[PDB]
């Protein structure tokens, strides 16, 4: 165990930004899926009518 | 002519709230809007972070 | 004393069978070393593969074993 | 010129489109889309995996011809002579 | 030197000709076409009936792919139907170049 | 534009070259790439930024300034990696640009193309250098050779050899030019970054279908600047994971060792995307014969748009040459592996093998193709 | 019947353009507060007797 510590100090501590990331990340990318969405509601909703005066 | 056109349905992708053409549409509209909102200020704030 | 774990877990392992099996083979590689081996004949590849599978074996097991 | 003004020239075209607080941002996306999952891929899978499988093949397959050619000296040759 | 073999190539024709989408999503041989130079002054001499018809599907025709949503299968085009009604005017075009470069020549 | 905040500066009418840009319909992921390139760009501008405070190269010295930075400098152990880690990541963000660009064969556009070219070739020779700056073993042997390898030019080769050198060594004339160059360098093709943009608003964009969408166009402000926001962090994600969790994985090139100019390490390839170019050079016997090999091998992307020979743009409406398509993309991933390894038969044939088979791939089979659909299209 | 929170909290804040970025710029800050030490025992809870906050208590304070 020793010297894999050794190579990495900040191993026990770098650790932490992992799973404070992750239940960051689950956050926001449904978050930005729904709103990028929420826009593209509109495009994917279109209506084509061709009504020539043909 | 010009007349024969009707706007077609899209309801499927709406909420039923609105879904009765009876309803103002002024009344849902008080709550409806803030949770579109809602996300909007909620989705913002963990970036800050 | 102490006696280990470790070499205390050897011995289930190579009780196994491919273990015992190639060790004849070592054996057999030796044997045919044994006058040969005044040919260039050696056993260290074979004893490799017997120690490849043998820990394999005391993998699952001693590191659980120890403290 | 202005970049939308001068584009081209169309007639006749007509459309259709709602607030996007009149509707979901999921209207029956489950239900709806996983059918679509298939055509897709099954449109392509036709013309683009197997190259793959017989490279995954050459891997094992190379690897395997590669490993005895080594491995094991006392193959071709016996320890014997 | 081809006859019954002739009928025997014209079904690959049609299995191809279904085994690019386009037949699927609506469209013909000609509207695929590659940008051309001539193709512009070939639109150009295209009437309005025959012009417009044209466009209307590509509204229509790339509108799915954002949503990749292929037509019903049956309202897909066919084969047997076809028309080449741009080619023959683009032939025109094609030749009077020809004839300039040839005098061109010399 | 009556009282726009667009004119009032005349420089943000500059500034609608963006908001009104025009933008067609059906768009894959698959063009969020260009955008997303230029992202990977800034983050490491800081990075190796604040990165090349701490760090000083001499010859003697440089290494050990390192073990100082992950170690005892604020956070410097994070950093450094991020520089890293962002490396790959952006070469894998590289080639995806290209690879729309085949798959929807946009390359009719004509110079465009040709710029696509040099800004990328600039782009690898750059970190070339930069990884020379861990100074570690396989740097060291990694920058050896492959200067050796130039030197076969048959008059002319030798000085350019100890020129560049300065020296007959790889020292310290050979390290603390580069770290200028490795340095200096990426900012001009940032300046080059944005012409090679402005040539496609001459054009407008390019679609899926190999359709002019001229009929239908978006306004970019509100749409695909969302799609980009969504594409953009996503990069975040991998980037990020990779580099906590299980940092050294591609962190493959193991070398901490001070480089020891007379030893020499059992293996050395360069780093994993060289390694097919590599591989190839391993091919050919005569050493110059794999020169002209190697460096035109990638030169052949420029021969490209000389090929193109249908009558209609987009693959994805040719199925037969997205065969070869897809063909040669393993055979691509193929040359990897092989060159993944040593210099045994097997696979020394192996990779004999698919050399040739490269070229034909491009060269011949491509432009072949296309031909006969038009005839059995009846075209 | 009374309006749900948000038609009030709509009227209340995301309407104002301020107000809606106000308590925005409020939330975050209780939440990290919050948000950071709630997290670290997950990690720390499935981090016991490794660390010196576990095992220096063996000798520490002596
Ligand atoms: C880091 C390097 C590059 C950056 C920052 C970059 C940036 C961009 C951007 C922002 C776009 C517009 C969005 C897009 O079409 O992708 C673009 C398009 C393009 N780039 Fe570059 N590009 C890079 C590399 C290249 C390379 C290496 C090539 C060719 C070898 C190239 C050729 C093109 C082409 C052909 C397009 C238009 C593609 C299309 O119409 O879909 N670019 N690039
Ligand atoms: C796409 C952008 C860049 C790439 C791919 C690149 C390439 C590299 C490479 C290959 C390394 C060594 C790899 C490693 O240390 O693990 C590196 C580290 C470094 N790069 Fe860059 N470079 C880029 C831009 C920059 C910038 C913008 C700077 C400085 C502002 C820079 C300066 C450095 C420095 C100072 C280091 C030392 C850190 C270290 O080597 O560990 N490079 N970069
Ligand atoms: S150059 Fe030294 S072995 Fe090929």
């Amino acid at each position: 165990t020793f010297l894999r510590w050794a190579a990495e100090p900040e191993h026990d501590h770098r650790k932490r930004m992992g799973l404070k990331m992750l239940l960051m990340m689950g956050l926001l990318l449904p978050l930005v899926y729904a709103m990028k969405r929420h826009k593209w509601s509109v495009l994917k909703s279109r209506k084509l009518a061709y009504r020539p005066p043909k | 002519s010009h007349t024969d056109i009707k706007v077609p349905d899209f309801s499927d992708y709406r909420r039923p709230e609105v879904l009765d053409s009876t309803k103002s549409s002024k009344e849902s509209s008080e709550a409806r809007k803030g949770f579109s909102y809602l996300v909007t200020a909620t989705t913002t704030v963990g970036v800050a972070y | 004393e102490l006696v280990d774990p470790l070499t205390t877990v050897r011995e289930q392992c190579e009780q196994l069978e491919k273990c015992v099996k190639a060790r004849e083979r070592l054996e057999l590689c030796d044997e045919r070393v044994s006058s040969r081996s005044q040919t260039e004949e050696d056993c260290t590849e074979e004893l490799l593969d017997f120690l490849h599978a043998r820990d394999h074996c005391v993998a699952h097991k001693l590191f659980n074993s120890l403290k | 010129g202005r970049q939308f003004g001068h584009l081209t020239r169309v007639r006749h075209v007509i459309t259709y489109s709602l607030s996007p607080f009149e509707q979901r941002a999921f209207p029956h996306y489950f239900s709806k889309g996983i059918p679509n999952v298939l055509r897709r891929t099954r449109a392509c899978i036709l013309r683009v995996a197997p190259p793959f499988v017989a490279f995954y093949l050459v891997y094992t397959w190379g690897t395997q011809e590669f490993e005895k050619s080594k491995r094991k000296n006392p193959a071709a040759y016996e320890n014997d002579r | 030197a081809v006859s019954a073999s002739s009928r025997w190539l014209e079904g690959i024709r049609k299995w191809y000709y279904n085994a690019a989408g386009f037949n699927k999503l609506g469209l013909m041989r000609d509207d695929t076409i590659h940008e051309n130079d001539d193709v512009k002054e070939a639109i150009r001499r295209l009437p309005e009936n025959l012009y417009n018809d044209r466009v209307f599907r590509i509204k229509r025709a790339l509108d799915l792919s954002m949503r990749q949503q292929i037509l019903p299968k049956e309202q897909w085009t066919k084969y047997e139907e076809d028309k080449s009604y741009l080619e023959p005017y683009l032939k025109e075009v094609i030749r009077e170049r020809k004839e300039r470069e040839e005098w061109a020549k010399k | 534009m009556t009282n726009i905040r667009k004119s009032h500066p005349l420089m943000k009418i500059v500034n609608n070259a963006f908001i009104d840009l025009p933008a067609p319909s059906n768009i894959s992921s698959w063009w969020n790439f260009g955008s997303l390139l230029g992202i990977c760009l800034i983050l490491q501008i800081l990075t190796g930024l604040f990165l090349a405070m701490h760090y000083t190269s001499d010859t003697t010295t440089a290494f050990s300034s390192v073990t100082h930075i992950c170690r005892d400098v604020n956070y410097g152990w994070i950093i450094r990696y991020m520089h890293a880690n962002g490396a790959s990541m952006f070469f894998i963000c590289l080639y995806m640009h290209v690879g729309r660009g085949l798959y929807y064969g946009s390359y009719t556009f004509l110079e465009t193309w040709n710029i696509g070219v040099i800004l990328l070739l600039t782009v690898m020779a750059t970190a070339f250098m930069g990884y020379v700056l861990p100074w570690g073993q396989m740097s060291f042997w990694g920058a050896t050779v492959i200067t050796n390898l130039l030197s076969a030019i048959p008059y002319i080769g030798t000085n350019l050899v100890e020129w560049i050198w300065g020296g007959f060594s790889v020292d310290k004339a050979t390290l603390t030019r580069f770290f200028a160059f490795h340095f200096i360098l990426p900012f001009i093709i940032m300046a080059i970054a944005m012409v090679h943009l402005l040539f496609l608003h001459e054009t407008g964009s390019n679609n899926p279908t190999g359709i002019s969408s001229d009929v239908d166009k978006i306004p970019f402000h509100p749409y695909y600047t969302i799609k980009d926001i969504l594409g953009a962090l996503l990069l975040i994600l991998a980037l990020m994971l990779l580099v906590l969790f299980a940092p050294d994985l591609l962190g493959d090139p193991d070398n901490y060792t001070p480089a020891n100019p007379l030893n020499t390490p059992p293996h050395i390839k360069p780093e994993w995307y060289f390694l097919f170019a590599y591989a190839i050079l391993r091919s050919i016997p005569n050493k110059l014969g794999g020169v002209l090999a190697l460096a035109f091998s990638i030169l052949i992307l420029a021969l490209i748009p000389l090929l193109h020979t249908s009558k209609q743009r987009s693959m994805m409406f040719r199925p037969l040459s997205q065969c070869l398509f897809w063909a040669l993309v393993a055979d691509l991933l193929t040359l990897t592996w092989i060159g993944g390894q040593p210099v045994e038969h097997p696979y020394i044939t192996i990779g004999q093998l698919a050399s040739v088979l490269y070229f034909l791939l491009i060269l011949v089979l491509m432009p072949t193709a296309g031909t006969i659909e038009n005839k059995l299209l009846k075209w | 019947v009374a309006p749900t929170l948000t038609a009030r909290l709509y009227s209340l804040l995301f309407r104002r353009t301020s107000t809606f970025a106000l308590t925005i710029v409020v939330g975050a800050l209780f939440f990290e507060r919050a948000f950071d030490q709630g997290a670290d025992a997950i990690y720390e809870h499935i981090n016991e007797g490794k660390l010196w906050k576990h095992i220096k208590h063996k000798y520490e304070n002596k």
